[PDB]
């Protein structure tokens, strides 16, 4: 009748995930997401000097920590007064661009491209479930094979372009309170539009084809995975120095209405989480984060964030849906040749479709391929040679919230100063969104709920429970922070 | 090839992508010929119980033979509950469990990050999940198995690569015990290698004139004078960043802003504040 299957750890995200689920007749009937680890980062940070936070919060996750830097340092900047330099906003968005392509090429090749490519007889490719469910040609699989191993070159180049205004990454010395730690010059700007170049080439010629190729003879991945069809953006990337206009713009859709996002409409529950109970149903300017690990009833270290009471999903899917850009050329070309499909704008595809587990990693390829244009627009914008940043002082007493869009979507860190130090400091991360547990109404999360109806058509290979999961791209460092 | 089994605690994945920038000529052959990755979270094919019972029948067939790299630290608090990293058999297993399971029939363990190493970030003020150390939880629960600690926050991914390989050499000359016993000649009183820790970054760094002169910078942007006025630990840290520096070379934290001392055994709090002298 009903079989329940729990796989702790999944494995090709980031970070400690138990998955359990209950399947019957074939299908998905239930569900529930586990983030097995907790640091603490919202306690260790208490009583700092506020400008250690860009620092410290970066070991939140070593995948993105660009997002973490830039969301900090922008409560920073609010909470200091400071005015970032307009060629220090320029730089900063060179620094965390570049992360973005590195985290989208990492995601598709080095942890999803394994559910659908058969890798050689070498540890760590090799065993795996003996059913796998790998459709794809010799020929296609080759190419699998060939571009995860071109991509290994291709993410360390992006990593490259990070650290030239930067410092190194994993966890840039380059982003403070007040801009950017080093002036552009115009030699290390021709090294990183040298190397823009080919991974720009990579994503063009490989990346995005290849998502839409091994899509393509994946269909029945499009039908599953909707979950709640509801998403949040909350904004990144300034593109002039007054906070108004964004490369993504703030919104919420749900319900199939489009609706502005107030971030006062934000609360975290804690009924199913490890936290003790009187902290449930904050706003993050009031967050409180007491850990309770023995606590009946709860399953995860991850807090359950609601939106006006919705469980919302985030992510490149959400954004792309959000602001509906035109889709790029190769999508175009290939959504006809290989799907039967004409498309001129993201929407264009679908609700159902776009929200599936396989349209997530169309829209992860969509919005890496977006980020090329918005980079080459922060190359022509950029002036070499010109101040970067500014050396505010410490209040005494302040606040500061910075939004922004991490790779896998939505964050927020706001911080509270005091006597000049750390009074409170709360993050709500992009996993966070994704893969919370049940809140304390009982409605599940956002993965919890778009596993709901996937396939297991095999209980001894119920391979599509992890595929659902990582075309979500989890990093529970960031959920549990 | 001996079997490594790659187990996370306390970590924040960086020192598994740090390695995955690794230029060194030798990685690849690491990877393919001389060991094999047999279980690591982030990359394997195989998931969950699979993965696990995968790793233990690897285990039993090389036991004292197998190596492990830990990467994050170890919480001891709450019964280990703090970090969980697998289900088999209807058991939860923690980051205290597996540790006390494969550690005892390691050939050795290699802590890799200032997590593992000292206790890092997830030790520092404020923290309440008792996250310890990888040398200090092995000898606090009688377990023997030799150490060596690769620290940084994240560390070089050449200092990872460059550690391999120095132990590689040490055991090709001299065997596993011949091998081990050469390698501890050339560890630092905080375990970790000399080749890459021994020398000081201030003593070495290109701006040591400046900071002689009195000359400190007082903008970030100003990359004339000395880091020291902005917060740099440069003058307590050991480490060869001011030489090979970062991601192929093209740059490294005193040039692009200051040095946070992320090497060290007390990072971040002995270093903290990071942006005041
Ligand atoms: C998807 C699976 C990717 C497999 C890449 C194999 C890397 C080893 C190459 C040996 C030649
Ligand atoms: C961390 C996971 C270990 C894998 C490191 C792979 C580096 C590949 C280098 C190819 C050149
Ligand atoms: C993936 C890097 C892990 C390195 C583990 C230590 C290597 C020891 C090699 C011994 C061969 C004889
Ligand atoms: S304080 Fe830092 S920047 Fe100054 S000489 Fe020493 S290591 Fe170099
Ligand atoms: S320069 Fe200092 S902070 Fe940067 S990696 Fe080296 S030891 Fe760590
Ligand atoms: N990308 C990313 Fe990290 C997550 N989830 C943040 O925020
Ligand atoms: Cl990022
Ligand atoms: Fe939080
Ligand atoms: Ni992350």
């Amino acid at each position: 009748g009903r079989t329940t299957i729990a796989i702790d750890p999944v494995t090709r995200i980031e970070g400690h995930l138990k998955a359990e689920v209950v399947v019957e007749n074939g299908k998905v009937v239930d569900a529930r997401l586990s983030g097995g680890m907790y640091r603490g980062f919202e306690t260790i940070l208490r009583g700092r000097d506020p400008r250690d936070a860009s620092q410290i919060v970066q070991r939140i996750c070593g995948v993105c920590p660009t997002a973490h830097s830039t969301a900090s340092v922008l409560a920073l900047d609010e909470a200091f007064g400071a005015k970032v330099p307009n060629n220090g906003r320029i730089t900063r968005n060179l620094i965390f661009g570049a992360n973005y392509l590195q985290s989208h090429i990492l995601h598709f090749y080095h942890l999803s491209a394994q559910d659908f490519v058969q890798g050689p007889d070498t540890a760590p490719f090799v065993p795996r479930f003996p059913k796998s469910d790998l459709r794809l040609s010799k020929e296609l699989n080759k190419a699998g094979v060939d571009q995860y191993i071109e991509a290994l070159e291709v993410r360390r180049i992006c990593h490259e372009m990070v650290a030239l205004f930067g410092g190194r990454m994993p966890h840039v010395q380059g982003q403070v309170v007040g801009g950017a730690t080093e002036i552009p010059t115009k030699e290390k700007l021709v090294e990183y539009a040298a190397r823009f170049k080919k991974v720009r080439d990579f994503v063009e010629q490989k990346y995005v084809p290849v998502v839409y190729t091994i899509g393509s003879k994946y269909k029945d991945m499009f039908k599953v995975g909707q979950g709640f069809k509801a998403a949040l953006c909350v904004g990144a990337f300034p593109l002039d120095n007054s906070g108004k206009k964004h490369l993504f713009m703030p919104g919420v859709y749900a319900k199939g209405k489009d609706m502005p996002f107030d971030p006062s409409k934000i609360k975290e529950y804690v009924k199913y989480s490890w936290f003790a109970e009187e902290t449930t149903g904050l706003n993050y300017k009031e967050g409180k984060t007491i850990p309770a690990p023995d606590k009946a009833g709860a399953y995860s270290f991850v807090k359950a964030p609601r939106y006006d009471g919705l469980s919302l999903e985030v992510g490149p899917l959400a954004r792309m849906w959000v602001n509906n850009p035109e889709l790029s050329p190769v999508g175009k070309k290939l959504l006809k040749d290989l799907f039967g499909i004409s498309a001129k704008k993201f929407r264009d595809l679908g609700e159902e479709a776009a929200f599936s587990l396989m349209g997530r990693h169309v829209a992860r390829a969509e919005e890496t391929y977006y980020m090329l244009g918005a980079i080459e627009g922060w190359l022509k914008e950029i002036k070499a040679g010109e101040d970067t940043v500014v050396m505010p002082a410490v209040p005494a007493s302040a606040e500061g919230t910075g939004f922004t869009e991490a790779p896998r979507g939505s964050l927020l860190h706001y911080v509270k100063v005091k006597d000049s130090k750390i009074d409170n400091y709360q993050i709500v991360s992009a996993s966070l969104w994704n893969c919370n547990p049940r809140d304390d109404m009982g409605q599940r999360g956002a993965v919890e709920e778009a596993l709901i109806g996937i396939p297991v058509d095999d209980i001894q290979n119920p391979v599509n429970v992890a595929r659902l999961i990582r075309a979500f791209d989890p990093x529970l460092g960031c959920a549990v922070h | 090839r001996p079997p490594v089994f790659w187990l996370q605690g306390q970590g924040c994945t960086g020192c598994s992508v740090t390695l995955l920038n690794s230029v060194h000529p030798s990685i690849a052959d690491v990877l393919l010929k001389v060991i094999s990755l047999e279980f690591h979270p982030t990359v394997m094919a195989w998931e969950g119980e699979h993965a696990i019972e995968h790793m233990r029948k690897v285990a039993e067939k090389f036991k004292g033979k197998f190596f492990l790299v830990i990467e994050g630290s170890v919480p001891v608090e709450a019964d280990g509950k703090y970090c969980i990293i697998g289900e088999a058999n209807h058991h939860e297993i923690s980051m205290v469990d597996a540790l006390k399971e494969f550690g005892p029939n390691a050939a050795a363990v290699l802590a890799v990050g200032t997590c593992a190493a000292y206790g890092g970030i997830p030790a520092a003020e404020g923290s309440e999940t008792g996250a310890t150390a990888v040398s200090k939880f092995l000898g606090d629960n009688g377990i023997k198995t030799p150490v060596v600690n690769i620290p940084g926050c994240p560390p070089h991914p050449d200092w990872i690569v460059g550690t391999v390989v120095l132990a590689l050499d040490a055991i090709k000359k001299n065997g596993l015990e011949g091998g081990l016993a050469e390698v501890v000649k050339v560890l630092d009183s905080d375990g970790r290698p000399t080749p890459f820790f021994g020398r000081n970054i201030h003593e070495n760094c290109p701006y040591l004139d400046k900071y002689d002169e009195g000359v400190m910078s007082a903008t970030f942007t100003d990359k004339v004078g000395c880091r020291y006025d902005l917060g740099c630990k440069g003058p307590m840290t050991m480490a060869d960043c001011f030489e090979r520096k970062w991601n192929g070379g093209v740059n490294w934290c005193v040039q692009n802003a200051v040095c946070i001392g992320c090497v060290e055994p007390d990072f971040p709090d002995g270093k903290s504040p990071f942006y005041q002298a």
